[PDB]
């Protein structure tokens, strides 16, 4: 615990650790939801990880992400040292400037690239699942959650798949560090891998995403090698550690709820409505901002330099935003959430993410309509900037499956 | 209700949008030209800029404080009938509305 700073009153302290919450065994979304129990105030201060504020309700999280004049994105991670080293390029910036870099990133992960990859995304999902179908079992995190969305990104970035276990390790140290590397060491190692690839693609520019970013223009002028490196680094983390974790939270729920599996098998056109409800119940991102100056927010005095974690996963789980928030209802009339962010930094790859989630649910239930958690297995989750599942062993009778 | 999107090159696309749907969601969900809708429709960007046909501007409820601010940064020419279509929710009173889309959003 870091020593309580003198402008923070003792009654706002709640020592919640975002990298290892106390109720992680009941589920990481359940672990973060303890901040929303009756006895916890809307804005608390935790002495864990250096000490920082935590907005626990959606009203406060949405309001803070909208006001970038008070809450800046210059320092968004929470060991005060990872936020200071963080410098990817449509995120570590406040928006007069940040806006010109979002158009270039949209060219490589927005809808126009989802349309270019539509055939390969559908083919890989069907190929990976048909190969597992006759086994009757599989380690979902290593057999599909990682290879499906990581192989599509390596194809989109023109990188060889043999580099996945080196990159997937660096990206995971920036969101769920195991202690061997600081955020700065992992970020510099990721830049070391991209530097020589960006210069080669600037000399011979091709069709992959790194070639388009390295040779792209922002508001009429050509991007520098440094800006291209800071943007490519962010695309690699988004392509290797976001949908990979969400696919496991969703399949773990379907495996534990055969009534929800039946609802999508009987009416497959409800899958994209179900995908949004799963994005709300199993939200998994939680970064934040730093105060640009002293400011009273909801009765609490914040001090310039203070870090406040605005966890996107908490807005959709707030009961004031959705009644019975822990229950999954594919027919929920108003599915409100900030899973893809809020304000000017809204996720630019949410269209590629929704497509990978919807194609996985439709093609998996078509070949393997019935599956369950391996008997005796207790699923364990992990917390950090992006939460995830350590392992998800599934089993099913291959007599109930069908090859397309 | 009917909604027509005229593109920069002069192409015309007609959709049947249900109530509660914003013109941005209808355009992006039907691959309509140039409209990006990057911020998601929360009036925090200007890539969903369109020119509402002069005959329907008084049938739509004016832009709020957030849209007026974002309209000050549109890349295409700013007209007095310019609107971020993600703020226009479709109703059966707007049936037949026509909006021109400028080929420059980013
Ligand atoms: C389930 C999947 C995903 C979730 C939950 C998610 C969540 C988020 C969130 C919460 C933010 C805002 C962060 C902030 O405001 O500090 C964000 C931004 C971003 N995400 Fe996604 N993301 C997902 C998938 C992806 C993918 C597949 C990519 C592809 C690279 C990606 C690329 C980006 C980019 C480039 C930004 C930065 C926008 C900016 O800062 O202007 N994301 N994402
Ligand atoms: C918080 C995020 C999910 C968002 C995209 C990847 C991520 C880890 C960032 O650094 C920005
Ligand atoms: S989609 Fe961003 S302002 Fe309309």
């Amino acid at each position: 615990l870091a020593p309580l700073p003198p402008h923070v009153p003792e009654h706002l302290v709640f020592d919640f650790d975002m990298y290892n919450p106390s109720n992680l065994s009941a589920g990481v979304q359940e672990a973060w939801a303890v901040l929303q129990e009756s006895n916890v105030p809307d804005l608390v201060w935790t002495r864990c990880n250096g000490g920082h504020w935590i907005a626990t309700r959606g009203q406060l999280i949405r309001e803070a992400y909208e006001d970038y004049r008070h809450f800046s994105s210059e320092c968004p991670f929470i060991p005060r040292e990872a936020g200071e080293a963080y410098d990817f390029i449509p995120t570590s910036m406040d928006p007069p400037e940040q806006r010109q870099f979002r158009a270039l990133a949209n060219q490589v992960v927005g809808m126009p690239v989802v349309d270019k990859l539509e055939n390969r995304i559908q083919e890989l999902a069907c190929s990976l699942i048909e190969s597992l179908r006759p086994q009757g079992q599989c380690n979902f995190t290593e057999d599909y959650a990682e290879p499906f969305p990581i192989r599509i990104f390596m194809l989109l970035a023109g990188l060889p798949e043999e580099d996945i276990p080196h990159l997937k390790y660096l990206t995971d140290q920036m969101t769920r560090p195991d202690g061997s590397m600081t955020f700065a060491e992992a970020k510099e190692a990721l830049y070391d891998y991209l530097i020589p690839i960006i210069e080669q693609r600037r000399q011979k520019p091709g069709t992959d995403a790194i070639s388009i970013v390295a040779n792209g223009q922002v508001n009429g002028r050509p991007i520098t090698s440094d800006e291209a490196k800071r943007m490519c680094g962010l695309l690699l983390v988004g392509g290797l550690d976001t949908v990979v974790n969400f696919l496991s939270f969703s399949m773990e729920f379907l495996a534990k709820s055969p009534e929800h599996r039946q609802e999508l098998i009987q009416r497959p056109e409800r899958i994209p409505a179900a995908c949004e409800e799963l994005l709300r119940r199993f939200s998994l991102v939680a970064d934040g901002r730093i105060l640009t100056s002293d400011y009273e927010f909801h009765g609490v005095q914040l001090k310039k330099g203070d870090q406040i974690l605005l966890p996107q996963m908490l807005s959709g789980l707030d009961e004031r935003e959705n009644a019975c928030p822990m229950h999954v209802d594919f027919s929920r009339q108003k599915v409100s959430h900030t899973t893809f962010g809020h304000g000017s930094h809204l996720c630019l790859g949410q269209h590629l993410a929704r497509r990978e989630i919807i194609v996985t649910l439709k093609e998996w239930l078509t070949r393997i309509p019935d599956f369950s958690i391996a008997p005796g297995a207790q699923i364990q989750h992990k917390s950090g900037i992006v939460s995830g599942v350590q392992a998800l062993p599934l089993v099913w009778d291959p007599a109930t499956t069908k090859a397309v | 209700s009917k909604v027509v999107y005229v593109s920069h090159d002069g192409t015309r696309r007609e959709l049947d949008v249900a109530d509660g749907v914003s013109l941005m969601q209808a355009a992006v969900s039907n691959g309509i030209y140039d409209i990006v809708g990057d911020c998601g429709g929360s009036a925090s960007c200007a890539t969903c800029h369109v020119y509402v046909n002069e005959a329907f501007t008084d049938k739509v409820p004016a832009a709020n404080e957030r849209e007026i601010g974002m309209l000050e940064s549109v890349t295409a020419e700013l007209k007095p009938n310019s609107r971020l279509c993600c703020q226009i929710i479709m109703t059966p009173e707007l049936d037949g509305i026509v909006v021109d889309v400028p080929d420059r959003q980013w």
